[PDB]
């Protein structure tokens, strides 16, 4: 419970059953996380 | 043990004091996690009948549930707790690369050609 | 028919010191003269040109003059000095579509099948090009008049020529945006381009002047390309037009990082280049 | 008369507006298609068919104070993005 409050896992239980379900999570490449990873370091390369 | 999803072992804690009272620490203990408890509600859980999430604080049947029930959704049904796991409005979102993305570009060609 | 057309400075500039020998006059006169060039693959060329004597009365404004002796005997002094050289058709110095600019073309249609005109400017202010060019149409059309006929634009641009450039270029020594890097297009087409969209906005908006106060005719010809523009304007953010956008993105700046991680290594080897000029040059020579 | 949202109707709604029977509509619509009129395409297990074109018609002047205002507010984001153009991009070239 705590590990969806907190951020980490995202996806439902079922508290009735038992089971956790999670999704499938692909194309983070989309996702715009690695052009944060790209400028982050695009500026510090020009920085060196 | 609070850091963690150690809830039960924390409200064992409740009571099991060897030191003194510490009574006005654990009744802040008990209201920060009462609403923590009233945060964790809002998952996207299936339908709990009117016995699972009603004894995960510390209640048999008052209206506390009509509290937290109309403080929060989960509406109160027939024995019922109702799930709008929507998560739906917030992606799609090009304009905003398209305003962030377009300062940063031009900021790329800054430290690009004009000397410093 | 007609693609476009090629405009010389030489005939830019040959056009504006007539608007300066008749600047004299003070009152009112309009440079209109003979338009002299080529046109070869189906692509409109002016080289020469020189003005004809031309007067105008404000009453009884339908009254032209050409002087077509002077037309015969300088234009045969012209194909004698350049055979290559011969008509394309006339100009008027156009600031804003004098009336007899409908059949001066008309007058002087039987010299040239495609006697064009150009508009040009003599007091230079925009955020374009100031040179202009229509074409003769006819139309016998089921609304108007029975006897009908409306100029259109061809496109204008300034064609260059190898031979001019060095002149050109010459008589700028101003200033020159050169050295066309990262930041050339940045001014010429994305300063300057999104108010070069400015003004075509802006121009349906004068359009647009007549809702319930302008001219009478109202539509007819003008409300389907309008209906198109919004019929035909682009695609909303919810497909995977995001996600590919997100996509080809995320595969330049994988090229912008990898160039850029070169750049810094290539000046690290220019500092090992420069401390080995120090360390065994302080020593040697002190 | 649906806007350039959706402009995404359905087969059931064509045997609503034109009481035409399930089978007959798209016969209908091949023909619009082949006199062109309308171009757009065709889907038939959802039932919805994706207009894109529409054969352009007239109007008064009601509907010209409907495009003057979506023109109007185009106005300002066009100054609203080019103002980020200049100011950014101010010392680039002076």
């Amino acid at each position: 419970a705590k590990a969806i409050r907190d951020g980490v896992i995202e996806a439902s239980i079922n508290h009735e059953k038992g089971y956790v379900q999670s999704k499938e999570m692909i194309d983070i490449y989309s996702t715009r996380e690695p052009q944060l990873a790209f400028h982050q370091r695009i500026s510090f390369c020009l920085d060196i | 043990y609070l850091m963690e999803g150690s809830y039960n072992k924390v409200f064992l804690a409740k009571g099991n004091i060897p030191a003194e009272s510490y009574t006005f620490f654990i009744d802040i203990l008990l209201d920060t996690i009462r609403d923590e408890i009233a945060g964790c509600i809002e998952k996207a859980y299936e339908k709990i009948l009117f016995t699972e999430a009603t004894r995960i604080l510390f209640f048999n049947t008052p209206k506390k549930m009509t509290d937290y029930a109309k403080k929060r959704g989960w509406v109160l049904g027939p024995n019922n707790y109702y799930s709008f796991a929507s998560q739906q409005q917030k992606p799609e979102d090009t304009t905003i690369p398209s305003t962030e993305l377009a300062k940063q570009v031009i900021e790329y060609a800054r430290q690009l050609e004009m000397i410093v | 028919a007609v693609q476009k057309v090629v405009v010389h400075p030489l005939v830019l500039l040959s056009v504006v010191d007539h608007f300066n020998r008749i600047g004299k006059v003070g009152n009112q006169k309009r440079v209109v003269g003979v338009l002299l060039g080529s046109w070869q693959k189906k692509v409109l060329d002016v080289s020469n040109s020189f003005a004809v004597p031309f007067d105008e009365d404000d009453k009884d404004d339908s009254v032209w003059f050409l002087d077509h002796d002077y037309l015969e005997n300088m234009y045969g002094m012209f194909k004698k000095v350049n055979a290559r050289e011969r008509i394309v058709g006339w100009y008027h110095t156009g600031p804003k579509l004098h009336k007899n600019d409908i059949a001066i073309n008309e007058l002087m249609k039987r010299y040239c099948p495609n006697s064009v005109l150009v508009i040009i400017d003599v007091k230079p202010k925009d955020l374009g090009l100031p040179t202009e060019a229509y074409i003769s149409v006819e139309e016998v059309h089921d609304d108007g008049t029975p006897t009908s006929k409306t100029f259109e634009h061809v496109t204008s641009e300034i064609g260059a020529e190898e031979a001019e450039e060095v002149g050109v270029e010459h008589l700028l020594r101003d200033i020159k945006d050169t050295t066309v890097g990262t930041l050339s297009q940045r001014i010429t087409n994305q300063v300057h381009g999104l108010k070069g969209l400015n003004s075509k906005l802006l121009d349906i908006r004068s359009y647009l002047e007549k809702v319930a106060t302008g001219k009478l005719p109202i539509n007819h010809q003008i409300i389907y390309q309008l209906q198109d523009v919004f019929n035909l304007l682009p695609d909303v953010s919810l497909q995977e037009f995001v996600k590919a956008f997100y996509l080809k993105t995320n595969d330049q700046m994988v090229v912008v990082y990898l160039a850029s991680l070169i750049r810094s290594v290539v000046a690290l080897h220019n500092l090992i280049n420069n401390k080995i000029a120090n360390r065994d040059a302080e020593k040697k020579e002190g | 008369t649906r806007p350039a949202n959706h402009r995404q109707l359905t087969f059931e709604e064509i045997a609503k507006s034109a009481k035409i029977t399930v089978n007959e509509v798209e016969l209908l619509v091949m023909k619009a298609l082949s006199v062109g009129l309308v171009k757009g395409s065709i889907d038939e297990v959802d039932k919805r068919v994706h207009m894109t074109w529409v054969q352009p018609r007239v109007l008064d002047l009601q509907q010209i104070k409907g495009m003057k205002d979506r023109l109007e507010f185009w106005c300002t984001d066009v100054k609203s993005m080019e103002m980020l153009v200049e100011h950014q991009a101010h010392d680039i070239l002076t």
